RNA sequence: GCUCAACGGAUAAAAGGUACUCCGGGGAUAACAGGCUGAUACCGCCCAAGAGUUCAUAUCGACGGCGGUGUUUGGCACCUCGAUGUCGGCUCAUCACAUCCUGGGGCUGAAGUAGGUCCCAAGGGUAUGGCUGUUCGCCAUUUAAAGUGGUACGCGAGCUGGGUUUAGAACGUCGUGAGACAGUUCGGUCCCUAUCUGCCGUGGGCGCUGGAGAACUGAGGGGGGCUGCUCCUAGUACGAGAGGACCGGAGUGGACGCAUCACUGGUGUUCGGGUUGUCAUGCCAAUGGCACUGCCCGGUAGCUAAAUGCGGAAGAGAUAAGUGCUGAAAGCAUCUAAGCACGAAACUUGCCCCGAGAUGAGUUCUCCCUGACCCUUUAAGGGUCCUGAAGGAACGUUGAAGACGACGACGUUGAUAGGCCGGGUGUGUAAGCGCAGCGAUGCGUUGAGCUAACCGGUACUAAUGAACCGUGAGGCUUAACCU
RNA sequence: AAUUCCUUGUCGGGUAAGUUCCGACCUGCACGAAUGGCGUAAUGAUGGCCAGGCUGUCUCCACCCGAGACUCAGUGAAAU
RNA sequence: ACACAGGUGGUCAGGUAGAGAAUACCAAGGCGCUUGAGAGAACUCGGGUGAAGGAACUAGGCAAAAUGGUGCCGUAACUUC
RNA sequence: GCUCGCCGGAAGACCAAGGGUUCCUGUCCAACGUUAAUCGGGGCAGGGUGAGUCGACCCCUAAGGCGAGGCCGAAAGGCG
RNA sequence: AGGACCGAACCGACUAAUGUUGAAAAAUUAGCGGAUGACUUGUGGCUGGGGGUGAAAGGCCAAUCAAACCGGGAGAUAGCU
């Protein structure tokens, strides 16, 4: 039972989730929408928005420590030059997740999830 | 571990009684393209309530 | 928490260093001793000469207990080791005159008053 | 009792062995030899009159000598 | 001219082993279990010689007699040999009363304490270990007690595989030998995804007579029902003492159950740190990957037990054995025949839970719909147009709810989830820089940084304008009324 | 006694308690001398027994992590 | 019998730590094992940790746990030395 | 294409065995592929294997086989 | 020096769990014994059914062994189903 616990599974094992959501917060960072199962597209959002909280305050540190999250310099430099005075002033809620119907594939509720400020 | 005597199709059929599918109740008319969708999701052409949400 | 099978320290002068529980008195199908809580013991190691001789099947009284006794605030006071005083079968009073280590507020009663009265410290 | 030892199921089912216990004195005997209680049961009877006057005459010939 | 005697003579002439086994067959025929029976067994009962200081019946009861149960060992061979898979343990049980405990009694050769034996009573309870494959048994220490039995000697399509009961091997013994042994000893494959009944949960469908939302009564069903120790009465009653109570009251325990996470803890691969090896981020620094979470150290929420709260009861009604009262039949006696009173953990209530599918489908409160037409075969008839209520459902955000369904909260008139903000908490003084040190490092900035699920806030994001379903005043017969 | 029916022999030790074990006894059902007797250091995935450490084996189970189960989409068996 | 957790002889042998062709992370090089997506019940399988006790379990310490490396000190009965 | 993970005395490279066109390209998706497939070791069409030195053949013999004559055996044949 | 010790490849299979219409008509996973030898392995050759071969279990002799396999006698016979 989980009652009051918090946080999904998606059938992966500790070491998968934290570099799957590495992948994936990268990679909305790096083009702003992406395409992603509904299940993966609400659980992205608690691993990239800490993230863009994290990216407004320029310090060292806190270089160091979006380094930590992500292991991209590309994506840091982005986070810190471009998507943090872009949502300086947002308090959260920094992306949006729109239903896009179901995959060919396996039948899965996909979704994109993308930036707010983005178009 | 297994049946002694063969189920009648009376059984079959009676079985399959809650196999029957739920159509889709409710198909939301977006406001500005005018083209059906499923009501909370986005349209087959990237609308969602009006704006273009996303480009094709 | 003291059941069965359990090797105890001795708490006294008795002669026994070690001593091993064998019963737990106090009613039927009853799993563990407290502190204040009669058990039956065996002696499994003793001084080469004192009161009580090895292989001596009689009672104790546990003193002290890993598991620890809860006063009614919640405070809780825990030992480092098992321990236990030897009694009289019949008379069911202790055998050694000089108690060793402390011993705790639950342990005097009108039973065992001597008890208390002969340790060092009692929490 | 079921006896105890080799011999199959027919030895596994029925009891066939015979235990007295006799209340004054204290003498036991364990005959389980066949495979019917009752050639067993007399079978030790026979044995506890013979492990009781075995027992009197054992008696009455420590306190003569 | 044959004891061809197995005497209607298989040939003049003929022993064994198989656990290495094989085939044809049989429940025509054994082992297991069922059945029939009840010799035996177990339990009652009848007579009472005696034992019991005397006194058959306080307690045992010879010699014999009559039954009960199906319960031991059997008997018979009816069911199964085109399979009914097995002892013991484990795990669940479940019923019986011929009661081990607790409860109520009668008698006692019952002073008291404590026993004895019988009667009523099945409600709950009815140990852990040593030995042995053990059932059984003995033993240790307990306990209020460590009941007897039924259920394929309960329970292997639930588990175990020690014993037996295959193939290997050896000993003793028997055999000339193959081999043999209810003789031991070492080793030795236990398969099956549940159709049906069953059971535990939980839904969908319609019904309940217009529809819908709520709150209910309770026909019934289920749970629950254990008990010690100390103290007071009182060292009083009782007793030569020794010893030591009834009745009643109080505490505090054990086992069990229900609940919960505030407490002490457990976990906490989603939190923080220490650390080893190696690889990488251009290198130093810092980090990260992988090595069971690399190995550890702590630990939030949650969940939990060892944690701490509560529980059994009291009462009432009717009773069983029992004790009576009045009281005849039967001028007396008599508990009964009339009449009446007490009398148990049993029975019915009382206590919690389920419960109107209780089709005998109940009750109460609230809400909602007051259109036109036709058609023929006038009927609880069929069609068309208009209409679409209360409400529900879907979808979405979801939950201390959940396998799925269901249930609950929420959908902008919005705190429903994430985020954000503040705190809490946990880790324990982050990085960068500065100094001290040859350097590892230490000190300062600094109880700092980081901080999951928690708590309090905040519309920042996602919860859409809608649409779909469900409709249009609800049958008939009596009756009470109503003007 | 890998052998003893009676047999859990008896006595001692070990254990609170030991049908196993180890040491004696000899009443060897039915040991016994190359179908070898009695010893025997080393060796054994060898049989039995005890002690120490250690621990979810257990008292008495809790929590957690993954793979199934479970729902959805696709394909789609079997004994009977 | 299959695009099958099996089996199939020989040759080449890089880095760091390590005695090593153990083993961990790597290079050259090659892969992600040809259904997925959710959910985070029972139960099973494979693992992690555990208060107090520590073989009470059991046929039996089965299984797990634990011990584990190098250098040095030290080491008993018995013995075929 | 960018990340991530995995193996690395192998899940790498190359022989022999064995297989026998699976290689490569264009094309196609019915079947085959445990799902789908534009993909394939699948269908259809075309292409591809170049040796004085590598391997075989060759020369040499081992076990062992055949065996002129020969010895033996009813025949077949056996031994040499 | 060694039918010597520890231990990978290599050969084997001691316990347990899984698996038992399996991934597999005997395997997987973690431990396990040998690992310079009475070792292992390749390629070829030989021994043939009452015969072979056997460090001996009636073992192995192409998933078959108290007497293989395939063809025939052969439509054996069957008081049995
Ligand atoms: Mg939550
Ligand atoms: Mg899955
Ligand atoms: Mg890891
Ligand atoms: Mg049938
Ligand atoms: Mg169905
Ligand atoms: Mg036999
Ligand atoms: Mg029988
Ligand atoms: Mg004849
Ligand atoms: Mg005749
Ligand atoms: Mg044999
Ligand atoms: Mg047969
Ligand atoms: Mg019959
Ligand atoms: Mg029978
Ligand atoms: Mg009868
Ligand atoms: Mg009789
Ligand atoms: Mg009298
Ligand atoms: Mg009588
Ligand atoms: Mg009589
Ligand atoms: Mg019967
Ligand atoms: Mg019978
Ligand atoms: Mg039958
Ligand atoms: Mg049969
Ligand atoms: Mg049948
Ligand atoms: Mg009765
Ligand atoms: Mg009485
Ligand atoms: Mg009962
Ligand atoms: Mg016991
Ligand atoms: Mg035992
Ligand atoms: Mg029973
Ligand atoms: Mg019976
Ligand atoms: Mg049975
Ligand atoms: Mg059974
Ligand atoms: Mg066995
Ligand atoms: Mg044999
Ligand atoms: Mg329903
Ligand atoms: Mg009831
Ligand atoms: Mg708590
Ligand atoms: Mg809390
Ligand atoms: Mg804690
Ligand atoms: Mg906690
Ligand atoms: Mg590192
Ligand atoms: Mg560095
Ligand atoms: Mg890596
Ligand atoms: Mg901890
Ligand atoms: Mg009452
Ligand atoms: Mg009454
Ligand atoms: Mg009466
Ligand atoms: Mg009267
Ligand atoms: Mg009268
Ligand atoms: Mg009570
Ligand atoms: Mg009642
Ligand atoms: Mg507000
Ligand atoms: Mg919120
Ligand atoms: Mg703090
Ligand atoms: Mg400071
Ligand atoms: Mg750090
Ligand atoms: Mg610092
Ligand atoms: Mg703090
Ligand atoms: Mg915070
Ligand atoms: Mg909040
Ligand atoms: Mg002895
Ligand atoms: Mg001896
Ligand atoms: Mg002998
Ligand atoms: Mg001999
Ligand atoms: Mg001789
Ligand atoms: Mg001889
Ligand atoms: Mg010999
Ligand atoms: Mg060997
Ligand atoms: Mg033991
Ligand atoms: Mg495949
Ligand atoms: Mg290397
Ligand atoms: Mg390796
Ligand atoms: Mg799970
Ligand atoms: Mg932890
Ligand atoms: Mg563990
Ligand atoms: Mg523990
Ligand atoms: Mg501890
Ligand atoms: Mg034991
Ligand atoms: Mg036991
Ligand atoms: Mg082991
Ligand atoms: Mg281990
Ligand atoms: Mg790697
Ligand atoms: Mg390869
Ligand atoms: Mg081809
Ligand atoms: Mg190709
Ligand atoms: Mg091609
Ligand atoms: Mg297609
Ligand atoms: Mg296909
Ligand atoms: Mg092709
Ligand atoms: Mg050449
Ligand atoms: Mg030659
Ligand atoms: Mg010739
Ligand atoms: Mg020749
Ligand atoms: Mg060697
Ligand atoms: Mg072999
Ligand atoms: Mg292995
Ligand atoms: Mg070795
Ligand atoms: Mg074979
Ligand atoms: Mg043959
Ligand atoms: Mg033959
Ligand atoms: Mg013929
Ligand atoms: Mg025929």
């Amino acid at each position: 039972m989980r009652h009051r616990k918090s946080g999904r599974q998606l059938n992966r094992n500790s070491s998968h989730r934290q570099a799957m959501f590495r992948n994936m917060a990268g990679s909305l960072v790096r083009h702003e929408i992406i395409k992603t199962t509904l299940p993966k597209a609400k659980e992205l959002r608690r691993v990239v928005e800490p993230l863009i909280t994290l990216a407004k305050t320029d310090s060292v540190a806190n270089r160091r420590l979006a380094f930590a999250r992500t292991r991209d310099n590309e994506i840091v430099a982005k986070l810190f030059n471009e998507l943090g005075p872009r949502f300086a002033s947002r308090a959260g809620g920094y992306t949006r997740i729109l239903k896009c119907g179901f995959r060919a594939g396996d039948n899965a509720p996909m979704a994109y999830i993308e930036l707010v400020d983005r178009s | 571990a297994v049946q002694q005597n063969k189920p009648t199709r009376s059984k079959r059929g009676m079985r399959r009684s809650h196999d029957a599918l739920t159509a889709v109740t409710s198909l939301s008319v977006d406001k500005t393209s005018g083209e059906k969708h499923l009501r909370h999701h986005i349209t087959a052409d990237g609308y969602y309530r009006g704006r273009k949400v996303i480009a094709k | 928490m003291i059941q069965e099978q359990t090797m105890l320290n001795v708490a006294d002068n008795s002669g026994a260093r070690r001593v091993m529980c064998i019963k737990v008195l106090g009613g039927s199908h009853r799993r563990y001793a407290g502190v204040g809580d009669i058990i039956k013991i065996t002696i499994k190691e003793a001084i080469p000469r004192g009161k009580v001789k090895k292989g001596d099947v009689l009672k104790a009284v546990v003193v002290r207990t890993k598991k620890g006794v809860r006063r009614p605030d919640g405070s809780v006071i825990r030992f480092d080791g098992n321990a236990c005083v030897l009694l009289n079968n019949n008379s069911e009073q202790p055998i050694g005159t000089r108690i060793f280590g402390p011993v705790t507020r639950e342990l005097r009663s009108e039973k065992f008053m001597k008890i208390i009265s002969l340790a060092p410290e009692v929490l | 009792f079921r006896s105890s030892g080799a011999g199959g199921q027919h030895v596994n089912t029925t009891d066939s062995a015979i235990r007295i216990t006799h209340l004054p004195t204290g003498i036991v005997v364990e005959c389980q030899d066949e495979r019917s209680q009752h050639k067993n049961k007399a079978k030790a009877l026979s044995v506890l009159g013979a492990r009781i006057h075995a027992a009197e005459m054992a008696k009455r010939q420590q306190a003569e000598a």
